[PDB]
């Protein structure tokens, strides 16, 4: 649904207007997760290959680990820019037309009228 | 003292003088001297020791006190910040009135047991307090269920007033 959004660049990783939001902490716990990740595919390609599970290839270890900490730190940084870009139309949209989002009338429990069912 | 004598009332006792007419001892008069002597004067000596040691380090804990806050009906529908505080002082509530009829049910069944085989007369004041409190504590939480609210008891007062009010209004036109 937001693919011919008005203030867009087509075909972008991240657009311009992303640099004016936080980035992801390297402490996220989103990117420890998908750290964990890359640690798990290095376990498994020992194991696939019959080696040392916990100690063959400490350095083809430590780059499944890097690769997908580098990878999953963009993709948390679109995914932030793109659940952002989604509020802001929708704030956007909402003062565009207030008929159709009016203050809803607020009315005390001590009023309105709820009907009663007993449990007997 | 160890409870207020006013929310447990006790009717002054009357204890009646003895008037022994046989030539024989009681045995039970020599029993109670041998039972005060070897029983309550060693297990009092105890607890004055007990007793001691407690007045050298007195300390308190207090009656947690809870500030009013609004009730259910002056939330906003869907207002869950205002309806979280009315909800929680109604649990609290609720169980204070669980207590109170607690309290009533164990000063009627005392009645019972000491005014002994004329307790069916003895025994009016009581009964028509927990008659009184029962029917209060019905109306106000009575079928409402295990998943009871605040709302809930609201409901089911207008449902109430609204049937007594209906009685009234007719009542004049009988
Ligand atoms: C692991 C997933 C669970 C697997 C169990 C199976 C579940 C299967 C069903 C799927 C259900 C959905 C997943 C569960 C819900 C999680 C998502 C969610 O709802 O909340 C949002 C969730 C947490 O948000 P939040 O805690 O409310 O944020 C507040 C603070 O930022 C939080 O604290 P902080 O940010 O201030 O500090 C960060 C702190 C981490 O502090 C945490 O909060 C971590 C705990 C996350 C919340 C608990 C999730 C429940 C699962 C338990 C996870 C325990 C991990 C402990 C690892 C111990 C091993 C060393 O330390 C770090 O991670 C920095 C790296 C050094 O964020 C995510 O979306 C990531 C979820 C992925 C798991 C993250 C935690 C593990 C990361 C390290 C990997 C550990 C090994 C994996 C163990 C599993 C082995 C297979
Ligand atoms: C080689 C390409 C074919 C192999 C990949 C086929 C995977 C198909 C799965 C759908 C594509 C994934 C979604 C595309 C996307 O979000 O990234 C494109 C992003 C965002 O593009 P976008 O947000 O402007 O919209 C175009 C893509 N659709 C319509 C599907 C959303 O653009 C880029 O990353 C290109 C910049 C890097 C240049 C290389
Ligand atoms: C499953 C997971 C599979 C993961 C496969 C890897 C896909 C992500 C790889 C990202 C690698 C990031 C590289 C560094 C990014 C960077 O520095 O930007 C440079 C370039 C794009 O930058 P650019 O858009 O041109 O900015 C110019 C602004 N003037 O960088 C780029 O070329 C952009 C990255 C190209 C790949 C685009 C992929 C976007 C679609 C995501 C597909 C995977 C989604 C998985 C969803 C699963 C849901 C749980």
């Amino acid at each position: 649904m937001m693919t011919g959004r008005q203030g867009r660049a087509t075909f972008q990783f991240l657009p311009d207007e992303a640099r004016s939001l936080p980035p992801p902490k390297l402490t996220d716990p989103r990117l420890a997760f998908v750290g964990f990740l890359g640690y798990c595919s290095g376990l498994i390609d020992n194991a696939i290959r019959r080696r040392p599970v916990l100690l063959a290839g400490l350095h083809r270890q430590l780059l499944y680990i890097t690769s997908f900490v580098f990878v999953g730190y963009y993709l948390l940084k679109r995914q932030d820019y793109m659940y952002a870009v989604r509020d802001h139309d929708m704030f956007s949209y909402i003062k565009s037309h207030p008929e159709d989002f009016p203050e809803k009338d607020k009315k005390t429990y001590g009023e309105v009228f709820e009907e009663f069912h007993p449990v007997r | 003292d160890s409870w207020d004598k006013d929310v447990y009332p006790e009717p002054p006792r009357r204890t009646p003088a003895p008037s022994p007419q046989t030539s024989l001892p009681n045995p039970i008069t020599y029993l109670t001297k041998a039972f005060d002597l070897l029983v309550d004067r060693p297990v009092t000596l105890v607890r004055e020791f007990i007793e001691r040691q407690h007045a050298k380090n007195k300390y308190y804990y207090y009656h947690r006190e809870f500030r009013r806050v609004p009730d259910i009906t002056e939330c906003q529908e869907k207002d869950v910040l205002c309806m979280f505080e009315a909800e929680m002082q109604w649990r609290r509530d609720y169980k204070v009135d669980q207590e109170i009829v607690n309290i009533i049910q164990e000063r009627l069944k005392a009645c019972q047991q000491r005014e002994g085989e004329s307790h069916r007369q003895n025994c009016a004041k009581e009964l028509e307090q927990f008659t009184q409190v029962v029917k209060a504590y019905q109306d106000r939480y009575h079928d409402l269920g295990a998943h009871y609210s605040a709302r809930k008891c609201l409901a089911k007062q207008k449902q109430r007033m609204l049937a007594e009010r209906k009685a009234a209004k007719e009542a004049a036109a009988a």
